[PDB]
RNA sequence: UUAAUUGCGAUAACGAACGAGACCUUAACCUACUAAAUAGUGGUGCUAGCAUUUGCUGGUUAUCCACUUCUUAGAGGGACUAUCGGUUUCAAGCCGAUGGAAGUUUGAGGCAAUAACAGGUCUGUGAUGCCCUUAGACGUUCUGGGCCGCACGCGCGCUACACUGACGGAGCCAGCGAGUCUAACCUUGGCCGAGAGGUCUUGGUAAUCUUGUGAAACUCCGUCGUGCUGGGGAUAGAGCAUUGUAAUUAUUGCUCUUCAACGAGGAAUUCCUAGUAAGCGCAAGUCAUCAGCUUGCGUUGAUUACGUCCCUGCCCUUUGUACACAC
């Protein structure tokens, strides 16, 4: 299953929180910003979170 | 004279006989762990303890009979290899320190309970995230149960548990 | 004079920087050298039954152990074996000058 | 043209190769060549009976033209196979090591492999020239 | 082609050294049922013999057989190697024998009978009727008896 | 060689016609046994079709002079003209029958 | 006496002993450890062996 | 003991071994009209035994009619050649 | 300064390399001709790369190829894929997209293993049993 | 809805912790970086064979030059289901098609919570409380047997029950891993012997030498024939060697001969959804010698589902209970 865990949630929610402009309605233009702007210790767990994020971004539209 | 693959493996052995004697002989000196660090000729085996002072011991005797203790035991040669001392930094963040300390209380004849907590208090409060110390065996009567003591959090699973929580 | 640095450890990050250091002293100066050959990691496996006893489903062991193997071949005359011999070593790796 | 020993089949060359060697028997005939069974894992002597020999030679001399250095240890591998021990499972068996012997030094009398450096044994001079020779035959033979 | 016609001259049943040979099959195999000849032991006699070997037991001239037979009787003295044989050194005298049809059976409860007179473990044994090569027994040769 | 049309022809007719259309299922539910007629996917007619084509040569091939290639030639070219000797013919007969009878 | 100790052990388990309890039976000869298997368990995390997969 | 199988082969009609002249007659009139031939089909219809076609299966092959459409491993596929 | 390029190919554990460079047309492997194969059967499955678009486009080249490992299939897996990546390379250094880009569009438009290698590797073995998903005869009574 | 109290959301509950997930290792990708005769590649010289006409196949460390595609790695990148079209309060998500080396948490493992067994081990421990015992000792040690002994009954496994075969020739390709110092290991090469094996030497403390482990299953030529037979090799007899102080109830290896059951296996039952099953051999562990065992590795590589709780079991909720050592 693809179902997100909260970690990688409520994170995402927290980024949209202060960064309206900052996460492009892209994915990967904002995927290494959102390693920029959080301290993530795993490429792996960074590019989840950057996809709930852009997906999230998508559905604000 | 002796492959890699069986040098490596020798001195981790060498490791764990310095460790184990270390730990039997210096039980009562607060002993926490050794460092082997090897180099050519001359080697030092650097001593973590907290009573660094009876490690060394009268002028250093018996500092110098440890040196030439180990000197027989794995054949080495005068001056190749010298017994250092280091004090051991976080005490309360020791779990070899605190295992001999809880020992040590129990073979006196102090309170299980007391002692049980008040080793996890010294822990936490020496700056540790959690800890949490376990004593099995026949406790007030003969069948025997276990007891936990534990505050705060503790991991137990994956990669972290061997990298942060030191049994 | 052929002076060939040998490294064998177990901890890959403390054998590295110490080779980074060994080719930093290296392109300092003049000292034309080989870089770093990789050589094969040697995986020790013993295999052990986790039982103490003969009780219980099968269920094996395996207990590894990676050896990292890089030389580090230096030419140049005795004006830099009084130089290189400055071992830089840390706990762990190790270091075996071999000329020729 | 450009035609080798490489440029052919192998079936067909070691055939023509043995053609080339029955024909006038120079190289060797070993007094037991009828009671081998060019293996302690082959349970029979090979059926050829008259020949045999010449087809081993060719096989030898068709290996040793690819490669630079062999041994007979290195024969007896190449040349053993899988031994029915019985109820017990197959295993890998050596084969015999005085026929490559005598096939390798039946060799060096001709002048088809000599001995090499570094060891073991290595395609002659002559032994090349007419192994290549052998080639541009057996091509033309079915053209 | 390689077809021949026939004759006459085959005969379906062959009897050499005391024992049915059946035809129909080849020389090489068609030996094999002499008690004490075996599968390589009839090629090296039929070499030996320049039989033909691609030749049927029925369709053999009968001057070949007998200088089968007189192999089989004698082998050592036709260039047969001291170790193709199945009675090697014989404890009687020590001469490298060849036991045949008849000879097989009987030599070998010579053995077993000496072996039991002198009351050896194998001797015993065998007249016990367990296995004397050492097998295990507890859940192996059951239906004997 | 046999039956002078494409071989490939042959392979496809052949399937097509060996393929079960109805089969019978298990619906024991409660009571010791029963049986019930259902239907074939087309995918399912061609994979009894292939299956029952490849065990029966191979069955007739046990023991028997006759190799695998001309057994499985003659299988093919007898169900290809659907013919009775057919192995996979036969048992398309029997399954059909089956699931007809409890139907 | 010379009867004391004249069995040759040389060439078998009686030749070979742990370093750690001299215990018989197993013992781990792999690349000269001669440590039995089940203390190698308890002091595996001190000659380098880990375990990962 | 109990076995529940069965032991029987059939009854083994052993045939020719050695060429003979009134089947040798037989074969070059006989197989010129089989439109698939091998080693079975006149192990079967013929009734000749294993080491007489191959023979016969090489025969006709190397003098006349039946021709090579697909010779090889363990099969000799050969066509009524006309 | 002669033109070449050189390519690779792996089946399940298989390495092969062309050197594709300019030649009179010989593709030879382990020094054989390319009509030399092994299983005499994938004969035509190595033959495929030759023949799907045609042979003009070959007539100016030369593949020659090395391969170590794997089965014999494998082997010759590993030479139909690298001849097929070493025609592309020589056409991704020489030659214009047309030639190549309907090479390489006909190409896997017939299979995608010519170019595309095998993604599929063997399994580690579990305690238990003689394979991975495999397990021992367990019983009870 | 999810593999998952994993999330959407609902809501006398709020905020949390452990597990799961996250994480680590390995297998896949990198023609982008660092490189490298202990890995290779191409080129320049020396040199060989075939054709010589233009070339092809090779050999060659002091002949040198250039490169890192393949070979190894270290630092890194890549994969998030991305987009589109359907389904869903139109949310979690699911499905199909639209890149890829990888779209069943990318595959496979490691780690793995609270509570419990009155589970296994005093024959692992110089960890052990208690009991027995300590000198014709229940200690240690010596010699010879024994753990193999077979009227019989079961559990893992190896050979098969022949033509998709067996046998004899040829082609004949892997990966994991191990290997001697004051010892005697892995052994290359030459010689002797049918073979086992022996002999004189060489290389290696190891990507370097064993080893390209030239493995087997596999394929092509032949022999054979549907024959308890050339299937199958239990059972024995004789001889030749290796290991050890010692082999006898043969350690094992090699040669000849003897050629028995077995013709697809009854009630019942085991494992399995992709390089997986199965067929095939190899390395390592035990080891002086002895694999039909185990742990790993690679080779060939199917059919069959994309579902269910019918059988055997598990999780949550409701319900009933005269059960609590708990059907």
């Amino acid at each position: 299953g693809r179902v997100r865990t909260k970690t990688v949630k409520r994170a995402s929610k927290a980024l949209i929180e202060r960064y309206y402009p900052k996460l492009t309605l892209d994915f990967q233009t904002n995927k290494r910003l959102c390693d920029e702007i959080a301290t993530i210790q795993s490429k792996r767990l960074r590019n989840k979170i950057a996809g709930y994020t852009t997906h999230l971004m998508k559905r604000i539209q | 004279l002796i492959s890699k693959k069986r040098k490596l493996v020798a001195d981790g052995v060498f490791y764990a006989e310095l460790n184990e004697f270390f730990t039997r002989e210096l039980a009562e000196e607060g002993y926490s762990g050794v460092e082997v660090r090897v180099t050519p000729t001359k080697t030092e085996v650097i001593i973590r303890a907290t009573r660094t002072q009876d490690v060394l011991g009268e002028n250093g005797r018996r500092i110098n009979e440890l040196t030439l203790l180990v000197q027989k035991r794995f054949k080495y040669a005068p001056g190749t290899i010298v017994l250092y001392a280091e004090r051991v930094q976080d005490r309360g963040l020791s779990a070899v320190a605190q295992a001999e300390s809880m020992k040590f209380k129990l073979l006196n004849g102090l309170a299980i309970r007391r002692a049980a907590y008040g080793v996890v208090r010294y822990v936490m409060e020496s700056g540790a995230k959690g800890c949490e110390v376990v004593v099995s065996g026949k406790l007030r009567a003969a069948r025997a149960k276990a007891m936990k003591f534990a505050d705060g959090f503790l991991i137990h699973s994956g990669q972290p548990v061997n990298d942060f929580i030191d049994t | 004079i052929k002076i060939r640095i040998t490294l064998t450890s177990t901890k890959v990050k403390q054998l590295e920087n110490v080779s980074s250091n060994i080719v930093k002293n290296a392109e300092q100066h003049n000292l034309v050298k080989k870089g770093p050959v990789r050589l094969p990691t040697k995986v020790l496996k013993i295999s052990t039954r986790k039982t103490p006893n003969g009780e219980g489903s099968k269920t094996w062991e395996t207990y590894e152990m990676r050896i990292h193997k890089r030389y580090i071949d230096l030419e140049a005359p005795v004006q830099i074996v009084k130089r290189i011999t400055q071992i830089t070593i840390e706990p762990g790796v190790d270091v075996e000058v071999v000329v020729a | 043209p450009g035609v080798s020993v490489r440029d052919v089949a192998a079936q067909d060359f070691i055939n023509a190769y043995a053609s080339f060697l029955q024909r006038q028997g120079k190289l060797e005939v070993p007094g037991y060549v009828d009671i081998v069974k060019t293996s302690s894992g082959n349970e029979m002597p090979p059926q050829d009976a008259e020949g045999w020999f010449y087809k081993r030679a060719a096989s030898v001399a068709r290996h040793i033209y690819m490669r630079k250095q062999v041994g007979v240890g290195k024969l007896n591998k190449l040349y053993g196979g899988a031994k029915s021990r019985g109820v017990r499972p197959y295993k890998h068996i050596d084969a015999s090591g005085s026929i490559n012997r005598k096939v390798l030094q039946a060799l060096e009398k001709i002048g088809i492999v000599e001995i090499s450096p570094k060891g073991g044994r290595r395609i002659s001079e002559n032994g090349q020239r007419d192994l290549d020779r052998i080639a541009a035959q057996t091509l033309e033979e079915d053209e | 082609s390689l077809v021949v016609q026939e004759q006459g001259s085959f005969q379906h049943i062959l009897r050499l050294l005391n024992t049915n040979v059946d035809g129909n099959i080849k020389i090489v195999y068609a030996l094999t049922t002499i008690k004490g000849v075996g599968r390589r032991y009839s090629n090296l006699v039929c070499k030996k013999a320049d039989v033909d070997l691609h030749k049927r037991a029925g369709e053999l001239t009968q001057e070949e057989l007998e200088r089968i037979v007189q192999i089989m009787q004698n082998p050592t003295h036709y260039k047969i190697p001291a170790w193709f044989l199945n009675r090697q050194n014989d404890i009687t005298d020590g001469k490298d024998y060849h036991t045949l049809a008849n000879n097989v059976e009987s030599k070998l409860r010579d053995d077993l009978e000496r072996l039991k007179k002198i009351r050896a473990h194998r001797g015993i044994r065998h007249f016990w009727g367990l296995r004397v090569r050492g097998q295990h027994t507890k859940t192996t040769g059951r239906r004997r008896a | 060689v046999l039956t002078d049309q494409n071989p490939i022809q042959v392979v496809v007719d052949a399937i097509t016609n060996t393929g079960p259309r109805e089969d019978t299922t298990r619906v024991g539910g409660g009571g010791a046994a029963r049986r019930q007629a259902v239907d074939v996917s087309p995918l399912r007619r061609v994979n009894q079709a292939i299956a029952l084509l490849t065990i029966g040569a191979r069955e007739a091939a046990f023991r028997n002079i006759k190799t695998i290639a001309e057994t499985l030639a003659e299988e093919l070219i007898n169900a290809a003209k659907g013919s009775s000797t057919s192995y996979a013919i036969k048992k398309k007969d029997e399954l059909e029958r089956v699931a007809k009878s409890n139907r | 006496e010379n009867v004391w100790f004249s069995h040759p052990r040389r060439y078998g388990k009686g030749s070979r002993q742990c370093r750690v309890c001299s215990s018989h039976t197993g013992l781990i000869r792999k690349y000269g450890l001669n440590i039995c298997r089940q203390c190698f368990r308890e002091k595996a995390n001190d000659i380098g062996f880990n375990k990962f997969r | 003991k109990k076995k529940w199988s069965k032991k029987s082969m059939k009854d083994r009609a052993q045939h020719a071994v050695i060429l003979d002249q009134e089947k040798y007659d037989r074969i070059l009139k006989e197989v010129p009209t089989y439109r698939y031939v091998s080693v079975s089909v006149l192990v079967d219809r013929l009734k000749i035994g294993g080491s007489l076609a191959r023979i016969a299966l090489r025969h006709l092959e190397k003098e006349g009619i039946i021709k090579p459409i697909s010779k090889h491993s363990k099969q000799a596929i050969y066509t009524r050649a006309t | 300064a002669v033109p070449s390029v050189q390519t690779f190919g792996k089946k399940k554990s298989a390495t092969a390399v062309a050197h594709v460079k300019a030649g009179k047309g010989l593709i030879k492997v382990n020094g054989s001709p390319i009509t030399l194969v092994e299983p005499e059967i994938l004969r035509f499955k190595v033959y495929e790369p030759l023949l799907l678009v045609g042979l003009d486009k070959f007539s100016n080249i030369d593949i020659r190829v090395r391969v170590t490992g794997g089965g014999h299939v494998s082997q010759v897996y590993a030479i139909r894929q690298a001849i097929a990546k070493g025609l592309v390379a020589y056409h991704q250094k020489y030659v214009d997209e047309q030639s190549k880009n309907e090479l390489k569009k006909a190409f896997t438009s017939y299979d995608r293993t010519l170019l595309i290698a095998d993604s599929r590797r063997p399994e580690p073995k579990k305690f238990g049993g003689k394979g991975a998903r495999s397990r021992f005869q367990k019983s009870y009574r």
